[PDB]
RNA sequence: AGCUUUGCGCAGUGGCAGUAUCGUAGCCAAUGAGGUCUAUCCGAGGCGCGAUUUGCUAAUUGAAAACUUCCCAAUAGCCGUGACGACUAGUCGGCACUGGCAAUUUUUGACAGUCUCGAGACUG
């Protein structure tokens, strides 16, 4: 329950961009988001006291159709030093886990 | 192909049952049926495909 | 066909056997076994995986941990034990 | 107004799927493709090339098979023994245990089974 998703979650589309350079794409994700029509957020998941990114990052785009089009265009696009693979963010929270448990028994 | 279809039907009947109802030991009456049953049940290695000396 | 007789331990042992449920100078009993925090004996692959995880300093991911926990729960449920519904439906 | 048809699309059940399902941008084709039966007869595409979207779940391998700081340590009985204080060598109250606590009155169990109308009887 890390309090970090309260700044980018605004009923938008979250895209998980992985397979990126560990020592690269620190702020290049921001450039990609700015290129994207929504240009809302391009947060990169990194570990504290590590000096490098943790891999996949969360790009929040307000426009859903624009986010889908960008994901189609940027799927496997060479960003930084490695092609970034874009997929859908999971966001499995405690309420989501409880709902999944309720739907599993029924 | 008929033995493979029978082994696939046995594997589908095993997979249709839940994990609490799935058996862990299979007794093959025919001797020429345990050989595809090891092939058709490769997703469940916890089951034992054993032969039978007494034919029911 | 042997029932559990009262005040007798040989009948339960027979039922379990029928069911198939069974220098200084010294002889040091050097016994080496692999166990876990749950106390269950570990397979050599599992013991090697635990040793490698402890040596590398990083454990398994959240998804792998959840899958392992679900598998352990399923194994516990299976080891703890639709005919009536099939008899009533027929 | 009730009813019905052809064609079409949506939805749904069931079924099929490598002699199956399509693209074809190549060519030919009702101005006739292809025909061993019915040939002064039938009437549609045929031939080459090239294919067989998306989500979920599970399992295997591997140290790790990918979703947002993790780890480590700690907190949230009795009998006697040595001192301390009190009351007349003895007793009492608190402190820690350098030894013991499965042999009749308390904690290492004389317990368990059967039958009858809360109670009684039988056996090991």
């Amino acid at each position: 329950e890390d309090p970090s998703l309260l700044e980018w979650d605004a009923d938008d589309f979250r895209i998980f961009c992985g397979d990126l350079g560990n020592e690269v794409n620190d702020d290049i994700l921001a450039r990609a988001f700015s290129r994207f029509p929504s240009f809302l957020k391009a947060k990169v998941i990194r570990d504290k006291r590590t000096g490098k990114t943790k891999g996949y990052g969360f790009v929040s785009f307000k426009d859903p159709s624009d986010y889908v089009r960008a994901m189609r265009e940027m799927n496997g696009k060479y960003v930084g030093s490695r092609p970034i693979k874009l997929r859908k963010s999971m966001w499995k929270d405690r309420n989501l886990d409880v709902v999944r448990k309720k739907q599993k028994e029924k | 192909l008929a033995k493979w279809k029978t082994a696939e039907e046995v594997a589908a009947l095993i997979r249709s049952l839940p994990v609490e109802e799935q058996p862990k030991q299979i007794i093959v009456t025919r001797k020429g049926m345990l050989d595809p049953l090891e092939v058709h049940l490769l997703d469940f290695p916890n089951i034992v495909i054993k032969g039978s000396e007494l034919q029911l | 066909e042997e029932p559990i007789v009262n005040r007798g331990l040989a009948a339960a042992l027979l039922l379990c056997q029928n069911k198939g449920l069974l220098k200084d100078g010294y002889k040091p009993d050097v016994k080496i076994e692999y166990v876990d925090e749950t106390g269950r004996k570990l397979t050599p692959k599992e013991a090697f995986r635990q040793l490698s995880h402890r040596f590398h300093g990083k454990g398994s991911g959240k998804m792998k941990t959840e899958r392992r926990m679900k598998k352990l729960d399923e194994e516990a449920l299976l080891k703890k034990m639709l005919g009536t519904v099939a008899l009533l439906q027929e």
